């Protein structure tokens, strides 16, 4: 929304006078920008989420996110798949995925909270190898939140 | 529209880009002048030593421009097209005086001003204004007044370079003609036959004795420090 | 390969994605058949960074990559920023909650 | 048309020329357009043989076009090992087969030297070349015909033709301008500007002739006809550009490791497989029902589409096998052989690629018919083709649930011709020795494999110049003087614009025959100067001997003065013929006269030694003439002539 | 190689290919065309931190033809050539009406290419130690 | 590794075989110590002194060949140092005793 | 959408009301509901016919009873050339000189017959040529080398 | 450099006035006046040539 | 001094502050003294302060 | 080469009106100025080797 009409990426169009290869173009171009944007509207959405990634109640799942971008005219046709543009918990699966190491994430978080009052939970991380196997990362996870 | 008899118009600017007009500061008139005059003026420097038969003459300064012309306000009665007003002249003298001489206190100066009448547009400057008075009603409304002006010009520094494309300091390139040879060419580009072997060693040039008629080459310009 | 691509001779039917634009990043292709479905990004993190180094202050990208990695340059003061929070909080609630 | 108010940006528009004036420089130009139409978006050519006035390239441009594509251009690359490194040498020659067609070159050069409005006269439009070293020729007849219709204008007063070089023989050449010599002492109103047949010695297939020697012996009038034009030696170098298509450009490679054919062997056997036709292939074999029945025939035309590319990508490659092949031609007709039969399912033979096409247009019919029926939802299946359509696919699928009764079928043939394709390729493997990647491939392909040769090889094409005869810029060169000075200015020592230099250069030993001569058959000279770059040296006419006609600017002065006083006696054409109209006739043309002499054209410190008129019966009519209806008027005129000679004297005194 | 100082960039209605991945560009004689379409395109007050930038000709629809107007238009276009395009002189402006009916103004500007370099040319290896203003 | 602006010396003295006016001077100095008895006129109209003139350009273009630096002046047709140079691949490495 | 508010099938055009960078809101376009005519497309063209006939009706008022012959003939024709004489110099009409600007006929054999003179009738021909707005502008661009 | 018959002139401009006198309708002119004052223009090459300057 | 407007649809902050301050570079202190986050849109009734600079 | 027209020692030659004796003459000179071209030219040439 920041470009000249010329370009003919605002939502009043462009005149239908300049034929089908400018109007074509202009659709290239907003592919193009839609790099830049997903980026910023991601770190516009993390602010959001400090509330709730050093919550004492309960934090999140993810440690990273992102939004759908809708103020955008053609996003319907621009996504191979405009499903995901319905629920941003969908679109960060599909879009951040893997690369959000939430274990390990989640651990520092949860380690610097219970630091913050001098207590410390190192010992879970082999004692309940005893007990359980690999599951004991979501156990362990469950019972540091309802220490806070 | 060939047929219509136009009238020449003031208007009042705010910055000297000339884009932001002043609200309420046009002025038309209604009777156009006869005539109108211009003045240019250049300044040399002639210093000459005794002894001698004449002075080297030394370019120094082009001197601002200057526009003169002259106005009538009348409402009498005998001029087709026109109404006879309760107050005479007095609205049309002051709207005059409001565009083209009144202090501005948003910008702490008297106004920008465009003046244009058919072939003619003038920015610049009021320096000179004189009014008298001539006829008047019984009541002592005045009807017929006349006024000459003088105008100074305006030009921002930054379209003054711009007019001035001022270029041995900038970059050149030409393509070899038939009848070309580099220190002839060399001369007409620096003032100075000497600059040909460096000409040739920027160029990749070893028999630069026979030049071939198809090349271009470039002229780099003097270093300055 | 999740955003349809144009061709300038057809009346707006999409033909493919921009799978092509990023292609001279990674310098071995195995690495990215199947990019979409990786659960291990250490081989391929790996070459991006021998391609960043080859081209620092080379003046030889395309234009469309110059752009995108200049711009991914400017963030880094956003990260500076952004990460000044944990810090800002904790002074907040032990000073201005606490009084201490 | 627009339909919204704002500011448009356009490349091509139309301009509104209006108003015409007297001028003296107005040449006639015949010869070969790309097209010739009225209407700019018509397809009927229908300009042929009107003669059109043009103000610019601009209007040229609209009715007559541009320029023909070279189809001579080369391009060569050889590939070799230094040290263990690879080095390439990219080579581009000088095509020597070029297009016949002149005239969209000769108008640049026109306008660029100073040419104002002009005359345009088509023969006929441009052909086609035979092969890469046939070009198309020109008839003589077409010229003759174009300058019979020009003979009707008024206008014109100089007459050029741009292609008139590139006629079969010389003897046609002369003929052409034995004519215009003749036609310019019939009218008595213009002037022929003339060329010889080439700047080097050619062959007439009997003898080497030399061009001078051959003019002269060409034109063959006398005097009377020699005085209405000049002639002009040697051509020029412009610096225009050659018009051509780099689709149309192939490239020849050669490389120390031949790898041609593996290249194109590579790319077959990654085609005969699943990826690239199994699938497609295994794949391929009421306003809700309209929308459900155009979503399933889309589906079949994305299908059927896929399979045809699939097919140009194929002949693509086999082509290159084909051209690299040098040897052994058993294997050239081996793989040709194999190809030409897999192209059969596609093209005329049996044509999937009109299936393709009719379905899309079908599609679209079928999907607009509920804009007004029922009825039509009916016929475009039934009374129209889409039944006949998918039939041509499969014969009568219909049959059965799974498709059966396929009688017939487009589908699947094509496994069989690839194998024979790659078969026949892969016997070149050991054959091909010297060609690299590239070979037998077209320019505009190889842009998106390598880069940096490709623009070597455009920067090497475009630095081929145009050579031209220089009638045309003289035409330009006699617009400027007339306007800067007038009529009776020579237009020697004037220079010319887009010239590099003169195709020859010559001497003063030569030079001098071509000044003065006995036969008087003058040729005026386009020479280099130091520092001053290319000039026009000398202004005489083809009888440079005679005592009055022997300048140009004599003969052009006299042919201006003439027609403007017979212009200005036409008002008395039907006055009774005494004394009160005798007077009037002579006021009239003394009037005209005293301003020519004030101007400068005519010479006499006074009227009385610059020109007189005598009109009267004893002294130019009879009692005979008064009875026929005659009228004659003697007129006389001194006029002016140029230096072309300086002489300088020096001689002393002691102080 | 002579012409690198007119330089090389993005062309103005900016494709993008697939046979390569890049972005079409200008340059040289090209280039300067399809900056005046650029700047005639344009409004004074579109851009976001270079608030004059581009023109006014749209100050004259719905006016009828005369005189003053020609001279207007013109004292328009030098100076925003004079303000945007370093590289360029303009040579004429020719300004007629083509349409009796129709509400058309024709204007046909022609220009020449400078064969120096200008003090506000920003090309990078030049503005470096030439661009002095 | 980017590209530099380029520009040219305003110094142009070296007082040797690529200085014209250097040349050009000492040229009429030896005209003088040689054959002032006859030869006096050195005015510019003279054709003795149009030849030294012409002379003292050809040295110069003779200085600058000179000057092309090595790589260039004994390059072979087909690039490589074959006749010229052995490498250090294989003028260095020594048997392994 | 604009496009066809200007300029549609049915004639029955809509003016448009946008906003506009720095500038705010602007009345765009200004054509009649029979936008496609020849004469009267123009809001401006037809507002000022209707002014320039009822400033010519009023005029001829004072003639309404007198005798219908020669002497009366030429006193309607100078007073209706005054008045159109007048709106050329203002710039209303169209035309180099009035001879390409306005007409006015009257007369018996012009406009008028012998059972006209019965009747009682008197026929004025009044013809004029007017100035047109400009809606759309076109630029061109060409260049030569120095 | 002026030139007119006999006369021939080398040198600048100092000072000029242009006065505007009759118009078209629509304010072209098609009538106006100039007074011109030019200055003398001698270079210094050229002045001690003609100074051909001669107990020296 | 100190001024007040009311947004109108079409203005952006940065060109409403080259008006007033004769430079474009202010518009983040413009919008820090009126609360606004989401500068780089204006709603089309809201009435901003325009604050003047400090002197020392 | 770098001699001016008058001296007739260009490629263009001398013009006919000057008479025989002066194109004789320039042939006279021609053979003078190779004394100095042939040395020249075997600088060159011993760069070559």
């Amino acid at each position: 929304h920041e470009f000249p009409e010329t370009y003919g990426i605002s939502d009043i169009g462009l005149p239908p006078k300049l034929g089908v290869k400018r109007a074509v173009l202009a659709r290239q171009l907003k592919g193009y920008l839609l790099f830049f944007d997903q980026i910023l509207a991601s770190y516009f959405e993390h602010l959001s989420k400090i509330k709730s990634l050093l919550s004492l109640d309960q934090g999140p799942s993810f440690t990273y996110f992102t939004q759908a971008i809708k103020d955008i005219k053609d996003v319907e046709e621009l996504f191979k798949d405009p499903t995901l543009l319905e629920n941003d918990e969908e679109l960060t699966k599909s879009l951040i995925g893997k690369l959000d190491d939430t274990i390990e994430r989640r651990n520092q978080l949860m380690d610097h909270l219970i630091a913050r009052f001098a207590e410390n939970f190192s010992s879970y991380a082999f004692l309940m190898k005893f007990l359980y196997g690999e599951s004991t990362d979501e156990i362990v996870l469950q019972d540091k939140q309802s220490f806070l | 529209s060939e047929g219509k008899l136009e009238k020449l118009r003031i208007v009042a600017y705010k910055d000297s880009k000339f884009s932001d007009e002043v609200e309420n500061g046009e002025f038309i008139t209604l009777l156009n002048p006869e005539k109108y005059k211009f003045q240019y003026r250049v300044e040399q420097n002639e210093d000459q030593a005794s002894g001698t038969s004449s002075a080297p003459i030394r370019f120094n300064k082009i001197l601002p421009q200057t526009l003169e012309f002259d106005f009538l306000f009348d409402r009498t009665g005998v001029i087709a097209g026109y109404e006879v007003t309760e107050d005479g002249i007095i609205n049309d003298i002051d709207h005059f005086k409001k565009v083209v001489y009144d202090y501005n206190g948003e910008k702490h100066k008297p106004n920008y001003l465009m003046i244009t009448w058919g072939s003619l547009l003038f920015k610049g400057y009021l320096k000179e204004m004189d009014i008298e008075y001539k006829l008047f009603r019984p009541d002592g409304t005045p009807i017929r007044a006349m006024a000459t002006t003088k105008i100074g010009e305006f030009v921002e520094e930054e379209l003054r370079t711009a007019q001035e494309n001022n270029q041995p300091d900038m970059s050149h390139y030409r393509t070899v003609k038939e009848g070309d040879t580099l220190p002839l060419m060399t001369y007409r580009i620096y003032g100075d036959s000497k600059y040909y072997l460096e000409v040739a060693k920027a160029n990749g040039l070893t028999n630069f004795r026979r030049l071939k008629t198809g090349t271009e080459l470039i002229f780099p310009p003097l270093q300055k420090q | 390969r999740k955003i349809h691509f144009f061709p300038s001779d057809l009346a707006n039917e999409p033909l493919g994605d921009w799978r092509n634009f990023f292609s001279t990043i990674v310098s071995d292709k195995t690495l990215i058949s199947d990019i979409e479905n990786l659960d291990d990004f250490e081989k391929l993190r790996g070459n991006i960074e021998e391609f960043l180094a080859a081209y620092d202050q080379s003046g030889k990208l395309t234009p469309h990559l110059t752009l995108f990695v200049s711009f991914l340059k400017l963030l880094e003061t956003s990260k500076k920023r952004f990460n000044q929070l944990t810090k800002r909080h904790l002074d907040f609630y032990y000073q201005e909650i606490l009084h201490l | 048309t627009y339909k919204t108010p704002g500011v448009y940006i356009e490349e091509i528009t139309k301009f509104p020329p209006s108003v015409a004036q007297v001028e003296t420089a107005i040449p006639a130009f015949i010869g070969y357009t790309q097209f010739a139409r009225t209407k700019p978006s018509v397809d009927s050519d229908d300009l042929i043989l009107k003669p059109k006035r043009i103000s610019s390239l601009l209007d040229f441009t609209t009715y007559y076009g541009g320029a023909q594509n070279e189809q001579g251009i080369t391009v060569k690359l050889t590939d070799t090992l230094i040290e263990g490194a690879e080095n390439r040498t990219i080579n581009v020659p000088e095509p020597t087969f070029k297009s016949p067609y002149l005239m969209f070159y000769s108008l640049q050069m026109y306008f660029a030297n100073g040419g104002g409005p002009c005359y345009i006269v088509s023969t006929g439009v441009y052909d086609d070349w035979s092969d890469s070293e046939t070009p198309p020729t020109i008839n003589f007849s077409d010229l003759e015909s174009g300058l019979a219709v020009i003979r009707k204008e008024d206008e014109p007063t100089l007459l050029l033709f741009p292609d008139a070089t590139n006629l079969p023989t010389d003897d046609e050449f002369y003929s052409l301008y034995n004519s215009a010599l003749m036609q310019c002492n019939d009218l008595q109103d213009r002037f022929t500007i003339l060329d010889t047949y080439s700047d080097q010695t050619y062959n007439d297939g009997v003898e080497d002739l030399d061009p001078i020697p051959a003019l002269r012996n060409g034109i063959n009038l006398t005097k009377d006809y020699l005085k209405y034009g000049a002639a002009y030696y040697p051509f020029v170098q412009t610096i225009l550009n050659y018009q051509y298509s780099a689709d149309e450009i192939v490239i020849q490679h050669l490389s120390y490791n031949p790898n041609a054919i593996a290249t194109a062997l590579d790319n077959l056997n990654a085609v005969n497989g699943p990826t690239f036709i199994d699938a497609i292939l295994d794949d391929l074999r009421n306003s809700v029902k309209v929308a459900n029945f155009a979503s399933l025939v889309e589906s079949v035309l994305s299908t059927l589409n896929e399979l045809i590319d699939a097919k140009e990508e194929i002949n693509k490659d086999v082509n290159s096998a084909i051209a690299s092949s040098e040897e052994d031609n058993a294997i050239k007709t081996a793989i040709s052989d194999a190809l030409d039969v897999f192209n059969e399912d596609f093209e005329g033979a049996d044509k999937i690629e009109s299936v393709a096409k009719n379905l899309s247009d079908l599609l679209i019919k079928i999907k607009q018919a509920d804009t007004n029926t029922k009825v039509e939802n009916v016929l475009s299946i039934n009374a129209l083709n889409f039944s006949a359509e998918f039939e041509k696919l499969l014969t009568y699928d219909v049959n059965t649930g799974l498709t059966a009764s396929v009688t017939l079928d487009l589908f699947a043939n094509i496994g069989t011709r690839l194998d024979d394709i790659i078969a026949a390729v892969s016997a070149a493997e050991p054959i091909d020795v010297n060609n690299g990647k590239l070979n037998g491939r077209l320019l505009s392909d190889i842009e998106p494999l390598d880069n940096a040769t490709y623009n070597t090889i455009l920067l090497e094409i475009n630095s081929h110049k145009v050579t031209l005869p220089p009638s045309s810029s003289m035409a330009g060169a006699y617009a400027r003087v007339d306007n800067d000075r007038g009529v009776w200015k020579s237009p020697a020592n004037i220079g010319l614009n887009y010239v590099s230099k003169p195709s020859v250069t010559v001497s003063h030993e030569e030079q001098e025959s071509m000044n003065v001569h006995g036969t008087g058959k003058s040729v005026n000279a386009i020479r280099s100067f130091v520092g001053k770059g290319t000039l026009v040296w000398g202004a005489r006419t083809l009888a440079g001997n005679d005592n009055e006609w022997r300048y140009i600017s004599v003969r052009r002065f006299f042919n201006m003065a003439e027609e403007s006083i017979k212009k200005a006696t036409e008002q008395f054409v039907f006055e009774p013929n005494d004394g009160n109209t005798w007077v009037r006739v002579r006021a009239m043309i003394e009037n005209f006269l005293i301003l020519q002499w004030r101007a400068g054209a005519l010479a006499g410190a006074k009227p009385e030694h610059a020109f007189y008129v005598k009109v009267g019966l004893g002294q130019t009519m009879t009692a005979q003439d008064i009875l026929e209806g005659n009228m004659n008027v003697e007129i006389g005129l001194a006029v002016v002539r140029p230096a072309e000679f300086i002489i300088l004297k020096f001689s002393h005194k002691m102080q | 190689k002579s012409k690198d100082f007119l330089g090389t960039g993005w062309g103005f209605p900016p494709e993008f290919e697939t046979s390569i991945g890049q972005v079409k560009t200008t340059s040289g004689v090209e280039d300067i065309q399809k900056s005046l379409e650029i700047l005639f395109s344009t409004k004074i007050g579109e851009r976001i931190m270079q608030p004059t930038y581009g023109c006014n000709l749209d100050e004259l629809l719905f006016s009828p033809i005369n005189r003053t107007l020609k001279t207007y238009v013109i004292e328009l276009i030098k100076n925003a050539i004079l303000y945007h395009e370093p590289r360029i002189d303009p040579e004429k402006i020719d300004i007629t009406q083509g349409n009796e009916i129709e509400g058309e103004l024709l204007i046909h500007l022609q220009y020449i290419v400078r064969a120096t370099n200008s003090r506000k040319n920003m090309v990078y290896p030049f503005y470096l130690e030439e661009g002095t203003n | 590794t980017l590209n530099k602006h380029i520009s040219i010396p305003k110094d142009m003295s070296s007082k040797d075989d690529l200085d014209f006016h250097f040349l050009r001077e000492e040229g009429i100095r030896y005209i003088k110590e040689l054959g002032s008895n006859f030869w006096t006129d050195y005015n510019t109209h003279d054709p003795g002194i149009t030849m030294l003139e012409v002379l003292c350009y050809a040295i110069s273009d003779l200085g600058n060949r000179i000057n092309i630096p090595i790589e260039d002046l004994i390059a072979n047709e087909e690039g490589g140092v074959k006749g010229q140079f052995y490498k250090v691949q294989e003028i260095l490495p020594s048997a392994p005793t």
